[PDB]
C-alpha cells in the first residue's frame, strides 16, 4: 500500500503534473490526487478507453504488454498502467 | 476506501504497481519533448572549452536523501550484466538513528532518476557492497557489525535475504570487504575480516562457509585486513592490506595458505590495493598499485620487497584510489580533499595527469571507475556520487600504449637502480 | 612542489660549472618556498586533530579514535620530516646557515614541540589504568530494570560485554602497529577479551533472537499456545544457559546449543505468522462467505489443508489449537445458521 | 514533396522504430508493402483506440489538443495518433 | 497505389508526418550457455533430420539454403540404395526454425535425382536433375508430389547423368543453366521449360570436352563460371559469349574436382580471383583465376575430401570435410597448415556434400547413412571485418610471396 503510494508520489513528484491516478475499471480510482467527481468521471473514461484499448490490443496481437498504454498527448501524458488487479491511469507531463 | 486499500496493501498488486513504476521511470527519463533541438551546432561551446579537460566532467549526482543523512559512500563497484547503473554504500544512519544503520541505494546512469532501481537494507552498517556479474538478481553486502548478507535487487524485500550468521567460526569482527570471486564453475565468495578471515566460502550456504581460515603471517601475526586483491584468474595468489601498515601477498590454495610474501613499503595503514587493472600485450601481475593513509600513493610490485615508485603528492590522509581498467598508464586518485588526480605513468608521471580538484574537500571514500570506464564514479561525505565523466583527453589508449607502458616500467626500473645507487655512492666512510 | 622538480630535473648537473650559480640565484626562491612550507606546516597543524575533517574520514575508516588521531599526527609529523629531509638534501647539509634555514630550522623545532603523541599516548595508559576492566566471567548477567510503563526487572541477561571492548582490542592493535608502550596487564585482558569476543558476539545475537521471539509471541498472541513447545524448548536453553558462567570452558559449546535454539525458535516463529496468518485469513472468510453450499464446502476444504499443513509443522499444542478452532468454526457456523 | 518520404524515413528508422504509414484519415496504413492486412487491422485498433482517447478527453474536456497516443505493446508500441485529415504513424521504443 | 501516395503526397498530410516524426525522434531517441561463442558457436551440430521413409538406404546428394527463405533446407537424396519398391530419391526438408521435421513438399522423383537448389527468382517452386538424363521441376503450390514439368530427356538436354545445376540470372532475368556430365551447358528458360534457353556443348582444350562435374560461378559475375573436371583441367568458364566456355585450364590438384565453390567472401579486399577447389586426391588446394598453379594446399586427411565451399564473408575461412568422417574449416588468418575448426562427427561417417547456410550463420553436413546434420556457425569464425576481411587478403598475398619464395629455394638447393 504504503509502497505503491509512495511510489506513486515520486513518479508525480515531478511539478505540474496533471494527475497521476492509480485506476480501475470500475470508474473509480484506487489512488487518485485530483478533484473527485472529475477523478471518477476520468476513471469511467480510462474505463472505457481500457476495455477499447484492450479490444484493439486482442484484434492485433492477444499477447503484448497489455498491462500499460499511455498517451502522450500535449494536453496530458495520459499514462494508463491498468494491472492486474488494480490499475494506473496516470495523466502526466510530456518532460519527465 | 477499505477496497482500495485492501488492493493496494495486497502481495501481488503491490508488486505490479513498483513494476509499472519502473516502466514509469524507464517511460519518465526516456521522454524528451516534441520540439528538442539535436543539430549539434550548440556544442560549439562546450567543444571549444572542452581543451581544458574533455577528460573529466561531471556526468549526474545520482544522490538520494531518505537514504543518505551523513552517510558516506561505503563502496563503490560498477555493475556489469546491467551496467547501466552503479551503487552507493551509504554508511551508518547516524543522523537518522531511527532509520536502519544500513540503507544501499543504486545510482542511475540510463535515466535522470535520483531514486534507485532497487534497494538493500541492513539492520547494520553496510561495510563493502559488492554488484554481482555472475547473479542477475541480487548484489552483495558486508554488515559493519560483520554480516555478509544479500538484499535482492530484482525481488520484493530490501532486507536481508540470508544473513551470514554470526558463529565463532564465522566473520565475529567486522567484514571490512569482499570480493565476487569465483566463476561460474566454482564460485567462492571471498571475505576478509577486521580480524581478516578469508572466508572462501560457497555459493549457497550463507550459514556454512566452503573455506574459512583467519589469516596470520609474519611469524604467525595476525593482519587486520585493510582490502583484498588478487590477480584476474589467480585462484591462490592474492594480495591485501594491513590496518598496521604492512602490505602482505596472500597465498588461498596450496599448504602456505595465507600471506606467503610481504612487500612493506608504506609508512601506515593502507588505504586501497588495486591490481593491475588494465594489463596490455604486458603482464603487469607482478606489480600493482596501492593507496594509503600515509599522504603518499605507493607502487608496490609483486616481486620487488620494496615498492617500485611512490606518488607521494597528498599532502593528508588519501582516501581511495585504482588503476584505470582501460588505460595502463591512468591510475584514479582520489584523497580526503577531493583532488581526482588520476595519473597516467606512461604519459604524465610526476603530477597527476587529469587534476580534477572539487572543493570543500568532497569526503571520498571509494573511487571506482565505471566497468567500461566512460565515468569515474565518487562520492563526498553526504553521498553525491559525482560521476564525472573519462573523455578522450586521457580516455584514448595508444595502440602501442601496452608496449609503450611496459618500455616506461622498465625505465622505472632502470631509474629506481640508478637511484640506489646514487643511494649507496651517497654513504660516506 | 615545482621547485623540487626543478632540483630533480637539473639533479645531472651537480658536477657541471653552474650548480654553485644557481644556488646562488636560487637561494632567497627556495627560502622564501621553505617559509611557504612550514606556513602550510604549521596551518595544518593548527587543523585540530581531535575534531579534524580528515580525523571523521579515520574514524569512517573505522579506526579507534585516540589511535587514528595519533596515527594523523604521526602523518603529518612524517611528511613534515620528509619535506625537511629533501630541502636538506637540496641545499646541501647544515642549511641553517642561512636566515631563511635558520627560520626553517625555528619553525621545524616548534612544529616537534607541537606534534609530540606522547602526551596522547600517556593520556590513553592512565585512562586505561583508570577503567581496569574485566568481564563476561558470568553467562548471563541479568541486567533486570524497572522498563518504562514497566517496573519490572526486564532482565537484559548477557555476556559482561560492551563496545569498551571492541575500543580496548582496537587499541591494542593499533599500539602494536604504531609501537608504544602500555600497561601490558591490561593488553593480556584484551587478548583474553579478544578470544572471547566470538562467544560474546553469538551471546548478543541469541538475546537479539530471543527478543525477537518475545515480540511475534506479543504479536500473534492468538496463536501464542501454538508455539509453545519453542517456547519451552527456547526457555529450557535459557535456563540453562543462565545456569552456565561465561568463564567456563563450556561457554562454546553452550553457545552454540543456544545459537542452534534459537535459530529453530526463529524458524518456527515464522512459519507460525504465517500460518496463523492463513488461518485468521480463512476464518474471517469462512465468516463472511456466500451462504452457498460449495462455498462453504470450499471454505472448509482450506481450512482442512491448512490444518493438515499446521499438524505437519511440528507445533505445540495442536489438540489445543485444534479444539479453539472448531470452536470458532461452530460459531461462525451459528451465526450463518441462525441467519 | 519530400518531406513525406523523408518523415516516413524518420519515422521509420527512428531509434528502434517499427516503421512509418503516411496513411489517410480512414486509420488503415497507406503505403504497406507487404502483406497489407496486418497494418490495416493494427491501424483499425489503432484507430479505435484514439476514438477512445477522444472520448475520454471530452468526459474530460473535448477542447485539448492531442500530440500522440503513447501505446504501449509487444508488438509495436506506437507513439501515433490517427487524425481527421491524415494518420501519421510512429512505433518506437523510448528506451531503445 | 495512387490512394496512398495522395493521402501521402498532401502538404497537411506531409508537414504533419515531418512533425509527428520529428518530435517523436526527439523524444524516444544463460551466459554460460552463450559462452560457447569461439568454442561452439562456429560449429553446433544440431538439427538432425533423417525421415526414416527416406533417410534409411539412402545418402546426401546436395544441399542449399533457400534465397527467398534462408529458414528451410532446400537439399536431395542420393539414390536410394534398399527401396526396389519404393520411391527411387526424392528431396526433403527441415526449417531452421519451426520444427518441422517433413519436409513442406516431399518432390519425389522417378528417376534417381541427381542435385537440386532453391530459386528465388520464381520462389513458388524448387528445380533440380536425375542421375539418368532429367531436369524436373516441382513447386510447393501444387498437391503432387511427382514432377510438375520435366526437361525433354532428348538431345536437346543433358543426356548423360548432370549432376550440377543452378538456375542462372536473378528475378531480374533467370536462366536456369545447366551442366551435364556430357558437357551441355544449358542455361534453360525458368519459365518455357520445354526446351532450354540455351543449348551450349561445352568443351575445351581443342574439343576434348571435360566431366564438368562441379560448377561454380562467381557472385553476380553472371558472364563466367567456373567448371571441376573429372580429369582435372578446371578450366574457367565464361558464362556469356559466344566463345563463352571453359578457358585457362588451371591445373591445382591431381584428381577430380570433389566440390568446388567460387572463393566469394566479401569485404575490404576482394578476392574473387580465388575460388576453393576439392580434389579426389586429397588434395584441397586453393586455385585462383591468377595463379594457373595452385596458389596454396591443403592435404590433411588420407581419404578423399568431400566438397569444398567456403562460407561468403571470412576469405579465411575454407569450409570443406573430412573424408573419414569429420568437419573441416580452416581459417586462413588463424592457421595455413592444420585445419582450424576440424570438428568430427559422431560414428565418424562420411558424406559426399556440406554446404553453409545462405546466410552463412550454420555450416550443415551430409552424411553418407543419410543423416542430415545441421552444424551452427555463429560470428566466431564467419563474421568477417573490412579490417579482417583485408588482413586475410593480405595473408594470401604474403602467402602467395612465401610460395614463390619456397619455389625459388627448392630450385636453387636442389643438388643436381
Amino acid at each position: 500500500m504504503a509502497e505503491v503510494e509512495e511510489t506513486l508520489k515520486r513518479l508525480q513528484s515531478q511539478k505540474g503534473v496533471q494527475g497521476i491516478i492509480v485506476v480501475n475499471t470500475e470508474g473509480i480510482p484506487i489512488k487518485s490526487t485530483m478533484d473527485n467527481p472529475t477523478t471518477t468521471q476520468y476513471a469511467s473514461l480510462m474505463h472505457s478507453f481500457i476495455l477499447k484499448a484492450r479490444s484493439t490490443v486482442r484484434d492485433i496481437d492477444p499477447q503484448n504488454d497489455l498491462t500499460f498504454l499511455r498517451i502522450r498527448s500535449k494536453k496530458n501524458e495520459i499514462m494508463v498502467a491498468p494491472d492486474k488487479d488494480y490499475f494506473l491511469i496516470v495523466i502526466q507531463n510530456p518532460t519527465e | 476506501e477499505e477496497e482500495k486499500q485492501q488492493i493496494l496493501h495486497s502481495e501481488e498488486f503491490l508488486s505490479f504497481f513498483d513494476h509499472s513504476t519502473r516502466i514509469v521511470e524507464r517511460a519518465l527519463s526516456e521522454q524528451i519533448n516534441i520540439f528538442f533541438d539535436y543539430s549539434g551546432r550548440d556544442l560549439e561551446d562546450k567543444e571549444g572549452e572542452i581543451q581544458a579537460g574533455a577528460k573529466l566532467s561531471l556526468n549526474r549526482q545520482f544522490f538520494d536523501e531518505r537514504w543518505s543523512k551523513h552517510r558516506v559512500v561505503s563502496c563503490l563497484d560498477w555493475s556489469s550484466q546491467y551496467p547501466e547503473l552503479l551503487v552507493a554504500s551509504y554508511n551508518n544512519n547516524e543522523d537518522a538513528p531511527h532509520e536502519p544503520d544500513g540503507v544501499a541505494l543504486v545510482w542511475n546512469m540510463k535515466y535522470k532518476k535520483t531514486t534507485p532501481e532497487y534497494v538493500f537494507h541492513c539492520q547494520s552498517a553496510v561495510m563493502s557492497a559488492t554488484f554481482a556479474k555472475f547473479h542477475p538478481n541480487l548484489v552483495v553486502g558486508g554488515t559493519y557489525s560483520g554480516q555478509i548478507v544479500l538484499w535482492d535487487n530484482r525481488s520484493n524485500k530490501r532486507t536481508p535475504v540470508q544473513r551470514t550468521p554470526l558463529s565463532a567460526a564465522a566473520h565475529t569482527h567486522p567484514v571490512y570487504c569482499v570480493n565476487v570471486v569465483g566463476t561460474q564453475n566454482a564460485h567462492n565468495l571471498i571475505s576478509i575480516s577486521t580480524d581478516g578471515k578469508i572466508c572462501s566460502w560457497s555459493l549457497d550456504m550463507l550459514s556454512h562457509p566452503q573455506d574459512s581460515m583467519e589469516l596470520v603471517h609474519k611469524q604467525s601475526k595476525a593482519v587486520a585486513v585493510t582490502s583484498m586483491s588478487f590477480p584476474v584468474g589467480d585462484v591462490n595468489n592474492f594480495v591485501v592490506g594491513s590496518e598496521e601498515g604492512s602490505v602482505y601477498t596472500a597465498c588461498r590454495h596450496g599448504s602456505k595458505a595465507g600471506i606467503s610474501e610481504m612487500f612493506e613499503g608504506h609508512q601506515g595503514p593502507i588505504t586501497g590495493i588495486h591490481c593491475h587493472a588494465a594489463v596490455g600485450a604486458v603482464d603487469f601481475s607482478h606489480l600493482f598499485v596501492t593507496s594509503s593513509f600515509d599522504w603518499t600513493v605507493k607502487l608496490w610490485s609483486t616481486k620487488n620487497n620494496k615498492p617500485l615508485y611512490s606518488f607521494e603528492d597528498n599532502a593528508g590522509y588519501v582516501y581511495d584510489v585504482m588503476w584505470s581498467p582501460t588505460h595502463p598508464a591512468l591510475f584514479a586518485c582520489v584523497d580526503g580533499m577531493g583532488r581526482l588526480d588520476l595519473w597516467n605513468l606512461n604519459n604524465d608521471t610526476e603530477v597527476p595527469t587529469a587534476s580534477i580538484s572539487v572543493e570543500g574537500n568532497p569526503a571520498l571514500n571509494r573511487v571506482r571507475w565505471t566497468h567500461s570506464g566512460r565515468e569515474i564514479a565518487v562520492g563526498d561525505s553526504e553521498g553525491q556520487i559525482v560521476i564525472y565523466d573519462v573523455g578522450e583527453q586521457i580516455a584514448v589508449p595508444r595502440n602501442d600504449e601496452w608496449a609503450r607502458f611496459g618500455r616506461t616500467l622498465a625505465e622505472i626500473n632502470a631509474n629506481r637502480a640508478d637511484a640506489e645507487e646514487e643511494a649507496a655512492t651517497r654513504i660516506p666512510a | 612542489n615545482e621547485m623540487f622538480r626543478i632540483f630533480s630535473r637539473f639533479n645531472a648537473l651537480f658536477v657541471r660549472p653552474h650548480i654553485r650559480g644557481a644556488i646562488r640565484e636560487y637561494q632567497t626562491q627556495l627560502i622564501q618556498r621553505v617559509k611557504d612550507d612550514i606556513e602550510s606546516l604549521h596551518d595544518k597543524f593548527k587543523v585540530q586533530y581531535p575534531q579534524s575533517q580528515a580525523c571523521k574520514m579515520s574514524h569512517v575508516r573505522d579506526l579507534p579514535p585516540v589511535s587514528g588521531s595519533i596515527i594523523w599526527a604521526k602523518q603529518i609529523d612524517r611528511q613534515l620530516t620528509a619535506y625537511m629531509k629533501r630541502v636538506e638534501d637540496v641545499l646541501g647539509k647544515g642549511w641553517e646557515n642561512h636566515v631563511e634555514g635558520q627560520k626553517l630550522k625555528q619553525d621545524g623545532d616548534s612544529f616537534r614541540m607541537k606534534l609530540n603523541t606522547q602526551e596522547i599516548f600517556d593520556d590513553w595508559a592512565r585512562k586505561v589504568q583508570q577503567r581496569n576492566l574485566g568481564v563476561s566471567g558470568r553467562i548471563f548477567t541479568i541486567e533486570s530494570t524497572r522498563v518504562r510503563g514497566r517496573t519490572g526487572n526486564v532482565l537484559k541477561l548477557k555476556v559482561n560485554f560492551l563496545p569498551e571492548i571492541i575500543t580496548l582490542s582496537k587499541e591494542v592493535r593499533n599500539l602494536k602497529w604504531l609501537g608504544f608502550r602500555v600497561p601490558l596487564a591490561i593488553v593480556n585482558k584484551a587478548h583474553q577479551a579478544n578470544q572471547l569476543y566470538p562467544f560474546a558476539i553469538s551471546l548478543i545475537e541469541s538475546v537479539r533472537t530471543y527478543e525477537r521471539t518475545c515480540e511475534k509471541v506479543e504479536e500473534r498472541n492468538t496463536i501464542s499456545l501454538l508455539v509453545a513447545g519453542l517456547k519451552k524448548e527456547v526457555q529450557a536453553l535459557i535456563a540453562e544457559g543462565i545456569a552456565l558462567v561465561w568463564e567456563s570452558y563450556k561457554l562454546d559449546p553452550y553457545v552454540q546449543r543456544l545459537a542452534e535454539t534459537v535459530f529453530n525458535f526463529q524458524e518456527k516463529v515464522d512459519d507460525l505468522l504465517i500460518i496463523e496468518e492463513k488461518i485468521d485469513l480463512e476464518v474471517r472468510s469462512l465468516e463472511t462467505c456466500m451462504y452457498d453450499h460449495k462455498t462453504f464446502s470450499e471454505i472448509l476444504n482450506r481450512v482442512q489443508k491448512a490444518v493438515d499443513d499446521l499438524n505437519l509443522h511440528s507445533y505445540s499444542n495442536l489438540p489445543i489449537w485444534v479444539n479453539k478452532l472448531d470452536m470458532e468454526i461452530e460459531r461462525i457456523l451459528g451465526v450463518r445458521l441462525q441467519a
